[PDB]
């Protein structure tokens, strides 16, 4: 999962 | 080939992009072997738009080296700086 930032 | 790019984001209220990698993180998208933080979506219409691509790889942010960082870090630090964000990324670029 890839975070948003 | 890579370069090095200076990238400023400024935050509205986030930098409009997503990230993957890290030590101690679950990989990226773009290389098998790298540990390092990759972005891998942008905000069409974001902060980053244009600025930033995916599989751009930040080795520094407002003055803090990712290079080898872990992955809880990484987001600390993107998390926590206010307004102005001045990023150095490498890119891969077409030979």
């Amino acid at each position: 999962l890839d975070v948003p930032v | 080939g890579s370069m090095e790019i200076r990238v400023r984001v400024e935050k509205d209220p986030e930098l409009g992009f997503s990230i993957s990698g890290g030590v101690g993180g679950r990989g990226n998208p773009f290389r098998p072997d790298d540990d390092g933080i990759f972005v891998t979506r942008v905000q069409p219409e974001g902060p980053a738009s244009k600025l930033l691509q995916p599989g751009d790889k930040i080795i520094q942010a407002n003055g803090y080296s990712f290079i080898n960082i872990e992955h809880g870090q990484a987001v600390s630090l993107l998390k926590t700086f206010q307004n102005t964000v001045e990023l150095i990324i490498v890119r891969e670029v077409s030979s």
